[PDB]
């Protein structure tokens, strides 16, 4: 079983979005009026598990063929997942989900005019490597209108879920295009308050990782909390 | 100071997360290997029990697009950290609630008491991560049950709560479903009686 | 009697850190949500007490004997309490409290692990002179871990009290030292918004007061709401 | 515009005030003098009464770290400005609520009529300012009487608040205590009748 | 036996303090008037002695139990022993010492009128791990007044003794705190011409290696000269 | 051109340096293991010697809070650079002088004869390294024996001191203590006979 | 930190500094009442001396245009600041050196004992400021007599001088004058026997 052995450096909630955001109107209500009670790390906190034995399908990183050939501009997402102090976290789950090239998502809810694509259903899964890569082949989403203010429009962007080695650096972001002109008018990017922290959401071309005449690459690199052994306790 | 490189940035997991985390609740196929709501096989040791509860927002209403995360020890104490169908226990679990009823259920047995840093004995306790659409960073809650009240009453966790009032925000009601032991866990994000959440 | 000729100058709310200060946890639920109701001057709040006839014992601002020697940093806290006009405040009272060299108070509550000194109280009071000067002898307070966020620390401070000419000018505050990095981490010291006014909360390293091969010496000086006279009322 | 020196900020007081301004209830040695809760000696003129109240925060619990000091007329109505032990009467007093029944109390004589600058008598009052962790600003109150209803229904202070309904949180409650006058006061930080605070 | 295998960076004698530096008193007698002798690096400078065998106690770097509780600001001081070139100094003699929380010192010819505290040595010693790393437990010292100028006062500061793999890289050294006001106008401090130079003395706020409720952290890395293998000699 | 990284800049090791490289000294309790300045165990092979000598600032005036620490080879001329207190002869040294007297001792082994780099024989020496108050950068010289005249005048390190009556600031005067053979080092930090120290 | 106002630069006082300071050195007319060399009238209480002395340079040649100025208690110990050429003692009084001998010499009663800070007596002993050309910032020493060793083995000042040797150029030796006490006390600013001068 699991074993007490690290701490986690602790969150930085100014960093991170506030709970209550009002331009974000679904935040109003979901959002606790009480302050969070801080707690020192146990067990319970600084382990969680370990995806390496999970069974996963040979094309559950390839959105191209785990659902015809989509419509939409091919590229490949890839980055590494590393912690704080630089380091790499290997063996780690990444799980993905977005929408087709239209901005319509394979799911009940969404009554979006945009049709859906026949030969995409939008979901990933990838496990990073002794380095921490990671890689994802897909299609570039579409900008998404949503329920807000009368005018809104989510950024193109992929919903992000990383595990870590504990359930304290387990979590769940977006990623968004370099220079997408929506970014910067979304209400939900702007729960953030620190426009540096915003760029970390951004995935960067990589010519370098493209494949000529077939596919273009992105660049995106997750930072989770970083990890240290417990000292004089 | 020494400054680290910041953490990336959390976002909403928005209110199609199901696609992503809770395929068959999107209404899609899953994958031959799914990461779900039972985290013990029947033929496994400990007591066996039935989780359900509600999530409601500041308003009183339901929130029927949360996804909830869990982790917990197995019937001995112990974090099970190798996830494996195969395997009779998981520590690790998810669920989520019904887009209908809006009520998630979750299948395993009662943790084993867990020792603090310090060597403090915790009350039986499950570990909650909720996620869902308007919810900008996942809130992490504990799980408590009511047929525990001694080793609740000397928790080094639930003790760290200045309201007495508030520690029983914490405590699973226990029941009875299909002549099965269940525990109602409602989780109130805002307001009158809002859930306690931690920060660690 | 105490008679009403006097006016103050309105306090700046915005200058002053605000009720609602959410990093400050316990702000909370301890401020009031309805508006605060603005009323006249009136003999209610331009008068006060005087403690000019308190009878103040010998070593009342001398922590170093007022409670063995204690062990840490020996140094003066001294300066001048003036108006926003810059008139000296003579006979005003001056109270101050804080924890030892190692971050302990002795407070029934003070349950942190660091140790209490046998020759450490950690109060003083002292009325000022006709130039408005005050001056106390201590030992540097150590920073004192909370339970706020997960590993919040307050800054070396001391907790000051300072009574004026009238209940309109009486304030509660703390001073910090002058480069402690902690500073600016601090929610409640941010609980000020102005940057500028933080400052003010700074005691600056005064070499020129210092007993040479004894202790150092801080400046602390104090500015209290304006005194005037009333006119055509 | 005409700029002048910025006042010192405020800062709460803390939860260990106590050992700074109320030495007794820090559970510390106290010094020869110390500004306490006894306003009059028996001896003083007016009617002697006892005051108590207890200070809850927005969620209904009680605060028992706060502070509060008080200034108030005689029962001639004239302020004593001048501090000392071996007055019959001080216009001046210090009080804390007890860390454990968190209710403070005070020995005074009920005020004498003051007027304001236009000349218009006061309802008899007592001004309360409270200090508290938590508090980052000190709070500004006044105390009045249900026993002075005509003199409070023409108070030019009482009258500057808009609804009538948040005057009533002014008002102390008369009541006895081992046969004696006493009147009580609560003070509601945040929320359902909250006290009105006052800026001057 | 040593062998002769290695060759070190020359000494950047502009960058480290001078012989003669006047405001340092003491300095003027005992600093050569001679220039030094520069001689080619052989196996009596290339080498050195290793202390891994040593036998250390179980507390040697704990100065909170080595010698009750002191009392004072509880600390933890870590880093990095490194080469110029960055290459990590492995299982390498790290020596401390400095004054309890009040600035006096356990050492006989100490009169400084500051009491001794009773739980309190001030001695440590601590071997680098595989990645050169060293860390002690102590409390942070206080300022100490000295005659040199009548009113000198030493910034807090802990000596530091650092062998390296020869005694060509042998320093002493001392530790200052960050932000510290006295810094500056230390004669000692001063010494040291390059205020670049002095930059790389200031240990600093490490909040991501503190002890939540516990004890905070300062990080101060040391760099010794470069090792480099021989070539065409 | 190239710059690399920075060395920590030195500073001086101070008057109490005692306190935590000569605990004996400092008049404190010393640990289990310490290094000092016993070099050498009686069942040690070589010639058997004491070295002492004192140490002079600018003035003529004894430096007595003065800290030396030495590296020298076995009497086969070679570096034993393995630190054990179990070792019959260990390479390295720590020495200091009296409070009093400012006299410094170390018991060791005559050295045995190395090579250069360019293999020339340097003549037996014994490295020297001198730390004080008043010194900002440690002192480093070498310790040269008169009766060893043939080695010495072919010493390629002595030889590159340019004044040859410099180089005699480097021969330790054999001498005889309580009927054994003893050499005297003096070191003049400063002045008339000021001896001669090296960058390296 | 805090910064007071920076303190006026001194100036060498030049070579002329008899036009101000000794009017009759310079060889010009005095005025009415001058501040000279004669701190004691004849009728003056306490043991009459006659001090004397030179200034030495770094290559020991004689300082001919030295300027001096001292301060001293009268023979109960006692500072007189009054300065008065009717009084039949001042504790302030000036002197120079001839530009041919380049001697000085100056009148006065041997100084009574006075406490420092602390209480402790102090040996008797006059304060001296030296200027003079090539002197860019006056000097300061203490004279002390040979016949008080005993009191000069217990000063506090003397005792902060480190080597016993250095206390001992500020010691005057006794001697007799036509006849007269005198006190020989010479000054060297560099060098050897280098005088020891203060700062305070
Ligand atoms: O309602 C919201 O929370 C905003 C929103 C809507 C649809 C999405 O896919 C998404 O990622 C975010
Ligand atoms: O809890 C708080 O209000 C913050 C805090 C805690 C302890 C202190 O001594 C203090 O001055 C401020
Ligand atoms: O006299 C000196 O060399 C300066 C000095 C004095 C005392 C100390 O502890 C120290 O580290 C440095
Ligand atoms: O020789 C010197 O010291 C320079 C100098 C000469 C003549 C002066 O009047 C003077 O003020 C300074
Ligand atoms: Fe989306
Ligand atoms: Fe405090
Ligand atoms: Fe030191
Ligand atoms: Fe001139």
């Amino acid at each position: 079983p699991a074993q007490d052995n690290s701490r986690f450096v602790i969150r930085d909630r100014n960093w991170h979005p506030k709970a209550l955001t009002p331009d974000y109107k679904t935040s109003i209500a979901r959002s606790p009026r009480q302050a969070l009670v801080s707690i020192p790390q146990s067990i319970s906190e600084t382990t969680g598990p370990n995806f390496s034995h999970l069974g996963f399908g040979a094309h559950d990183h390839d959105l191209l063929l785990n659902f015809g050939l989509p419509i939409g501009e091919r590229i490949i997402v890839a980055g590494r997942v590393v912690d704080q102090y630089g380091k790499p976290v290997p063996n780690t789950l990444v799980e993905m989900w977005q929408a087709n090239a239209g901005g319509r998502y394979r799911h009940k809810n969404d009554r979006y005019l945009a049709p859906l694509d026949p030969n995409f259903g939008g979901v990933g899964r990838c496990l990073t490597d002794s380095d921490g890569y990671y890689s994802f082949r897909t299609i570039k989403p579409g900008p998404y209108p949503w329920r807000n203010g009368p005018n809104d429009w989510r950024p193109a962007h992929i919903h992000f879920g990383i595990s870590g080695p504990s359930i304290a650096t387990k979590l769940i972001t977006q990623l968004y295009f370099e220079g997408d002109p929506l970014i910067p008018m979304c209400p939900i990017v702007k729960s953030i308050a620190n426009p540096e922290a915003v760029q970390q959401l951004i995935a960067k071309l990589d010519m370098n990782n493209a494949n000529p005449m077939d596919c273009l690459a992105y660049r995106f690199d997750i930072v989770l909390r970083g990890q240290r052994k417990t000292h004089f306790e | 100071p020494i400054e680290l490189l910041p953490e990336t940035p959390s976002q909403t997991a928005g209110p199609y997360v199901h696609i992503g985390l809770a395929l068959e609740a999107a209404g899609n196929p899953t994958r031959d290997q799914e990461i779900w709501n039972r985290l013990a096989k029947p033929d496994a040791p400990g007591e066996h029990i039935l989780l359900l509860g509600q999530v409601y927002d500041g308003n009183g209403h339901l929130v029927r697009d949360s996804f909830l995360e869990v982790w917990q020890a197995d019937a001995n104490g112990e974090y099970q950290d190798a996830y494996n169908l195969e395997n009779a226990f998981n520590s690790f679990g998810r669920t989520a609630t019904t887009f209908d009823a809006g009520e998630w259920t979750l299948h395993t047995v009662k943790p084993g008491v867990v020792n603090n840093a310090a060597g403090v004995p915790m009350a039986p306790h499950i570990n909650i991560s909720l996620f869902a659409r308007g919810i900008n960073i996942h809130l992490h809650t504990r799980l408590y049950f009511d047929d525990e009240a001694q080793a609740n009453a000397k928790c080094p966790v639930l003790n760290l709560i200045e309201q007495p009032q508030r520690r029983e925000t914490l405590i699973a009601k226990r029941c009875e479903v299909d002549g099965k032991t269940a525990y109602r866990f409602d989780i109130r994000i805002q307001g009158e009686g809002e859930t306690v959440f931690f920060d660690f």
